[PDB]
C-alpha cells in the first residue's frame, strides 16, 4: 500500500502549491501594495503558480496514481495545453522580474521612468500571450499513436522538432536573460560595496542573489535537459525517470517561487 | 519686561468652580448626546 | 527684577491649585460608558499623489479640501468621491489649508511665509506680513481669516485690504496650530513652548494662558459648547472657565498628530503618528476604540458640522473618510 | 435629473487626466534640501552650481561697519562715527567708511575677527578699491536639471527646525559645512555644525535620507592651517592624539593640512556611521566647477545604494 502513502505525499504537495501562492495573492489584493510594478509582477507570478497548482497538479497526480484516465481526450489535450501555458508563464515571470530589477539597478534615473501601470499591464499581457500552448491544441503537433488515439492512455509523444524549439523559447532564452541580468546586478552591487569600503574601517548579497538564482536553476535545468535528450536520443530515457523528475521538479518550482518572492505585515495581517 | 504685564493681566480672573464646570460639561454632553451620529438617512 | 514675575507665576499657580474643588473622574464614575464604536470607511477619498498635510471640512458639510506635499490643492465631494477642482499652489510646499464658511474662497497656506487665498468663483489676494511658514489658517469671516506663523506671532487679516488688522505675540515657542470658537469672539493657539493661550478677538490679551502639556503642543480644538478646549502622547483637556487641566489623557508611546471632538462632544477623535487614530471618551476619560485604514502617519482629522462622519488625512496619500 | 451627475463625472475625468499628466513630472523630478549652516558659504556652492550688486556692496560695507562697530563692542574717529551713525539705511559717508577701512582699526578687527561676525574682507578691500568681475560671487528654490536627470534644489534656511521634519522624501539633504570656521559663542562653529549633523542624521522623521556633506572653504581651512596661530589641538583636543589616516590622496599637498582635512572628515564620518543614511563627503573650494557633476554621481550612487537595500541584494 505504498502507493497510498505516495498519493498522500502528492496531496500534501498539491495543498502546499495552492497555499504558497494563494496567501501572497490574497495579501496583494487586500493590502495597498498594488500599483507597484514589482509587486504587480510578483502577484502575477503567484497567480500563475496558483493556476498551475489548481489545474495541472491534481490531474497529473490522478494520472500517476490511477493508471486509467477516467476522463476524455478533448479535455485531456486542454490539460496538456494548460500545463504548458502555466510552466511558460512561471518561467516568463521569473525572467520578467529579473529584467525589471536589472533595469532598476542599471539606470535608476530611468527605473521609474520606464515602469508604469500601463507598461506593467502590457508586459504581463505579452508574457502571458507568449500561443506556444494553443498551437498543440489546434495544430495537433503534440510510434505509439494508440495513446494519442485511445481513451485509456495519455503519454506525451510529440514531434522531435517541436520539442526543441518549444523548450528553447520557453526556458533557454529566459535562462540566458536571467543569468546575464543577475550577473550584471551582482557586479553592480560588488562595485557599490567596494565604493562603500573606501570608507576607512567601520558579501551576504552574494548569497542572497545565489539563493534565488539556484532555486530556478536546480528546479528547472534537469527536466529540460532530459526533454532535449529524449527528443534527440530515443532509447536512452526511461518513462518513469522522465515523469517523476519532470513533473514534480518543475511543479515544486511554483512553491519555491512564492517563498522566494513588507509582505510579513500583510501575511501577519490575516 | 512684558512678562510682568502678562502675569498682571492673568492675575485678575473670575475663576469658576471646577466641580461646577465639570457638571455643566457633563450636562452639555448629555443634552447633545441624542443627535450624535458617531443608517437609512446616513450618507455613508 | 524677575523675582516679581516669579512671584506672580507662583501666585497664579497657587490660585489655580486651590481652584480645584473636585476631580473630573468623580463625575466620570457615574457616566455610563460610550461603548466600543468601530468606524467604517464608507468612502475612500483617494487620488492625490502626495503626503496630504491638510484636511478641512466645509460648512456645507459636503465638501472637503486637502493640500499636497507637492503643491496640488484639490476640493473633494464626499458623496461622489469626484474632485471638483484642482488648483495647484504657486508655492511648492503647503503646510495648512482651510475652507471658508461662505465657500466663495478656499484658504491655502504654505512654507513660503506667504498666505494666499484662492477664489473658487485664481488667487484673490496674498498675505505675507507674518514671518516663517504659515502654521495654520481658519477663515473666520468672508474677509477675516486667522493665520499662524512660526515666528511665535499669530495675526488677523482683512482679506480685502490684505493687511494685518491686529497682532498677537508673546509665546516663547513657535505656534503650530490655531482653532477658532463658534462664537467667533475668541480663539486658541498651541505653540512649541508647551503652552496654550486663548487670545481675545480684538483685545489681543491672553484670557487664560495654560502650559500643562510637557512637549510641544501639536494641535488644539474647541469643544462644541465653546467653554473648553483640548509631541507627548498625552492630549490634555482644559476648561476655560476654570483654567485648569480638565483631565489627563497608557501603552501609547507615539506622538499626537491632531485633535477633533464630536458633535455631542463625547468622542474625542485623536490621531497619532502610530497610523491608528485612537478615539477616547471626553467625559469618562477612557479609550473606547480605534480606527486604522492608512499606512503613513496621520496628518490631520476633522468632523463635519452636521457631525455625520469624520475625515482622516494621512501622509499615505489616502484620505479614508471614516463613517 | 442626471445632468448634475454627468457634469461632475466629466469634471472629475478632466481633473484626473490633468493629475495623471502631472504625475510623470512629479515623480520624475528629484528634490534636494540645501540645509546649510548660517554664514557657512552655502550661497557660494549655490552660486557655483547654478543694480543689486552695488546694493550688495553697500550692504556688505555697512555690515562691515556694523562689524567695526561690533569690533568696538569687543576688546578718522569722526569718519567711524559717520558710518556707524548712518549704519541704518532705509558720498561723505562713503569716503568716511573707506577711510575707516583704511584705518588701522579695520586691520586690527580683520586680524582679530574670530569672535566677530562678517559676511568679506576681500570685498571690503575691493569696496575700498571700488560691478567688478566675480566681486558679487566673492525659500530660494533652485531648478537646475542635469542633461540626464531632472534635479531641483530646495532651500529652507529655526532652532526647533520643524522645517526639517516637514520634508521626508528628498533624494538627499545637502549639508554645507565650512571647515575653516572652527576657531570662530560658547561652542565652536565646527562643533555646532557637528551637533546639527548629528541631529539631522539621528532624526526620527528623516530616517531614510542620506546627506552629502561638502566641506566648503577647504582652501581657507588649509590657509588657516598653514599659520600656527590657533592649532586645531587647542580648539579640538583630540587632534593631538589623531594621526594621518592610512588611506590618503593628497592633491598634487601639505602633510599638516592633509592631516587636518582628514581629521575633520573623520570627525564628521564617525557621527555619520554611528547608525539607512550614507554620508558622502567631499573637499571643495569655490573655484571648483565640478560640483554639479559630483552631486550627480552621488545621486546616482543613492538610488542604486537604495534599490539594493529595498528588499534585494
Ligand atoms: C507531462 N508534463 C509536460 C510534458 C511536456 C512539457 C512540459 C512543460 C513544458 C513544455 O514545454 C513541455 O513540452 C511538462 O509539464
Amino acid at each position: 500500500v505504498w502507493v497510498v502513502g505516495m498519493g498522500i505525499v502528492m496531496s500534501l504537495i498539491v495543498l502546499a502549491i495552492v497555499f504558497g501562492n494563494v496567501l501572497v495573492i490574497t495579501a496583494i489584493a487586500k493590502f495597498e501594495r498594488l500599483q507597484t510594478v514589482t509587486n504587480y509582477f510578483i502577484t502575477s507570478l503567484a497567480c500563475a503558480d496558483l493556476v498551475m497548482g489548481l489545474a495541472v497538479v491534481p490531474f497529473g497526480a490522478a494520472h500517476i496514481l490511477t493508471k486509467t484516465w477516467t476522463f476524455g481526450n478533448f479535455w485531456c489535450e486542454f490539460w496538456t495545453s494548460i500545463d504548458v501555458l502555466c510552466v511558460t508563464a512561471s518561467i516568463e515571470t521569473l525572467c520578467v522580474i529579473a529584467v525589471d530589477r536589472y533595469f532598476a539597478i542599471t539606470s535608476p534615473f530611468k527605473y521609474q521612468s520606464l515602469l508604469t501601470k500601463n507598461k506593467a499591464r502590457v508586459i504581463i499581457l505579452m508574457v502571458w500571450i507568449v500561443l506556444t500552448s494553443f498551437l498543440p491544441i489546434q495544430m495537433h503537433w503534440y510510434e505509439a499513436i494508440n495513446c494519442y488515439a485511445e481513451e485509456t492512455c495519455c503519454d506525451f509523444f510529440t514531434n522531435q522538432a517541436y520539442a526543441i524549439a518549444s523548450s528553447i523559447v520557453s526556458f533557454y532564452v529566459p535562462l540566458v536573460i536571467m543569468v546575464f541580468v543577475y550577473s550584471r546586478v551582482f557586479q553592480e552591487a560588488k562595485r557599490q560595496l567596494q565604493k562603500i569600503d573606501k570608507s576607512e574601517g567601520r558579501h551576504k548579497a552574494l548569497k542572497t542573489l545565489g539563493i534565488i538564482m539556484g532555486t530556478f536553476t536546480l528546479c528547472w535545468l534537469p527536466f529540460f535537459i532530459v526533454n532535449i535528450v529524449h527528443v534527440i536520443q530515443d532509447n536512452l530515457i526511461r518513462k518513469e525517470v522522465y515523469i517523476l523528475l519532470n513533473w514534480i521538479g518543475y511543479v515544486n518550482s511554483g512553491f519555491n517561487p512564492l517563498i522566494y518572492c513588507d509582505f510579513r505585515i500583510a501575511f501577519q495581517e490575516l | 519686561r512684558k512678562l510682568v504685564e502678562q502675569l498682571k493681566m492673568e492675575a485678575n480672573i473670575d475663576r469658576i468652580k471646577v466641580s461646577k464646570a465639570a457638571a455643566d460639561l457633563m450636562a452639555y454632553c448629555e443634552a447633545h448626546a441624542k443627535e450624535d451620529p458617531l443608517a437609512s438617512e446616513n450618507p455613508f | 527684577l524677575r523675582q516679581e514675575a516669579e512671584q506672580l507665576k507662583n501666585q497664579i499657580r497657587d490660585a489655580r491649585k486651590a481652584c480645584a474643588d473636585a476631580t473630573l473622574s468623580q463625575i466620570t464614575n457615574n457616566i455610563d460608558p460610550v461603548g466600543r464604536i468601530q468606524m467604517r470607511t464608507r468612502r475612500t477619498l483617494r487620488g492625490h499623489l502626495a503626503k496630504i498635510y491638510a484636511m478641512h471640512w466645509g460648512t456645507d458639510s459636503r465638501l472637503l479640501v486637502s493640500a499636497s506635499q507637492d503643491g496640488k490643492l484639490i476640493i473633494w465631494d464626499s458623496y461622489t468621491t469626484n474632485k471638483v477642482h484642482a488648483i495647484p499652489l504657486r508655492s511648492s510646499w503647503v503646510m495648512t489649508c482651510a475652507y471658508a464658511p461662505s465657500g466663495n474662497y478656499v484658504a491655502c497656506g504654505g512654507l513660503d511665509n506667504i498666505c494666499s487665498i484662492y477664489n473658487l468663483k485664481r488667487v484673490s489676494r496674498e498675505l505675507a506680513g507674518h514671518t516663517g511658514y504659515l502654521s495654520c489658517c481658519r477663515f473666520l469671516d468672508d474677509n477675516q481669516i486667522v493665520t499662524s506663523s512660526g515666528d511665535t506671532t499669530c495675526a488677523l487679516w482683512d482679506i480685502e485690504t490684505g493687511q494685518q488688522t491686529t497682532t498677537f505675540t508673546g509665546h516663547t515657542g513657535d505656534v503650530m496650530s490655531l482653532s477658532l470658537a463658534p462664537d467667533t469672539r475668541l480663539f486658541v493657539s498651541g505653540a512649541c513652548d508647551a503652552s496654550a493661550k486663548l487670545w481675545d478677538v480684538r483685545e489681543g490679551m491672553c484670557r487664560q494662558t495654560f502650559t500643562g502639556h510637557e512637549s510641544d503642543i501639536n494641535a488644539i480644538c474647541f469643544f462644541p459648547n465653546g467653554n473648553a478646549f483640548a509631541d507627548d502622547a498625552t492630549c490634555r483637556l482644559f476648561d476655560l472657565r476654570a483654567d485648569q487641566e480638565l483631565m489627563t489623557y497608557d501603552n501609547i508611546i507615539c506622538g499626537i498628530t491632531s485633535v477633533s471632538f464630536s458633535k455631542s462632544g463625547r468622542l474625542l477623535l485623536a490621531g497619532y503618528d502610530d497610523f491608528n487614530c485612537n478615539v477616547w471618551d471626553a467625559l469618562k476619560a477612557d479609550r473606547a476604540g480605534v480606527l486604522a485604514g492608512h499606512d503613513n502617519r496621520v496628518s490631520c482629522l476633522g468632523v463635519t458640522d452636521d457631525g455625520m462622519a469624520v475625515a482622516t488625512g494621512s501622509w499615505d496619500s489616502f484620505l479614508k473618510i471614516w463613517n | 435629473q442626471r445632468n448634475e451627475e454627468k457634469a461632475q463625472r466629466e469634471a472629475n475625468k478632466k481633473i484626473e487626466k490633468q493629475l495623471q499628466k502631472d504625475k510623470q513630472v512629479y515623480r520624475a523630478t528629484h528634490r534636494l534640501l540645501l540645509l546649510g549652516a548660517g554664514e557657512s558659504g552655502k550661497s557660494t556652492i549655490v552660486k557655483q552650481m547654478r543694480t543689486k550688486v552695488q546694493d550688495i556692496k553697500n550692504n556688505l560695507k555697512e555690515a562691515i561697519e556694523t562689524i567695526v562697530a561690533a569690533m568696538s563692542n569687543l576688546v578718522n574717529q569722526f569718519r567711524v562715527d559717520y558710518i556707524l551713525s548712518v549704519m541704518n539705511v532705509p558720498p561723505e559717508f562713503y569716503e568716511h567708511a573707506k577711510a575707516l577701512w583704511e584705518d588701522e582699526g579695520v586691520r586690527a578687527c580683520y586680524e582679530r575677527s574670530n569672535e566677530y561676525q562678517l559676511i568679506a574682507q576681500y570685498f571690503l578691500d575691493k569696496i575700498d578699491v571700488i560691478p567688478s568681475d566675480q566681486d558679487l560671487l566673492r525659500i530660494f528654490e533652485t531648478k537646475f536639471q542635469v542633461d540626464k536627470v531632472n534635479f531641483h534644489m530646495f532651500d529652507v534656511g529655526d532652532e526647533r527646525r520643524k522645517w526639517i521634519q516637514c520634508f521626508n522624501d528628498v533624494t538627499a539633504i545637502i549639508f554645507v559645512v565650512a571647515s575653516s570656521s572652527y576657531n570662530m559663542n560658547q561652542t565652536n562653529r565646527l562643533q555646532e555644525a557637528l551637533n546639527l549633523f548629528k541631529s539631522i542624521w539621528n532624526n526620527r522623521w528623516l530616517r531614510t535620507i542620506s546627506v552629502i556633506l561638502f566641506l566648503n572653504k577647504q582652501d581657507l581651512l588649509a590657509e588657516k592651517v598653514l599659520a600656527g596661530k590657533s592649532k586645531i589641538e587647542d580648539y579640538f583636543p583630540e587632534f593631538a592624539r589623531y594621526t594621518t589616516p592610512e588611506d590618503a590622496t593628497p592633491e598634487p599637498e601639505d602633510p599638516r593640512v592633509t592631516r587636518a582635512k582628514y581629521f575633520i572628515r573623520d570627525e564628521f564620518l564617525r557621527i555619520s556611521t554611528a547608525s539607512r543614511h550614507y554620508c558622502y563627503p567631499h573637499f571643495t573650494c569655490a573655484v571648483d566647477t565640478e560640483n554639479i557633476r559630483r552631486v550627480f554621481n552621488d545621486c546616482r550612487d543613492i538610488i542604486q545604494r537604495m534599490h539594493l537595500r529595498q528588499y534585494e541584494l
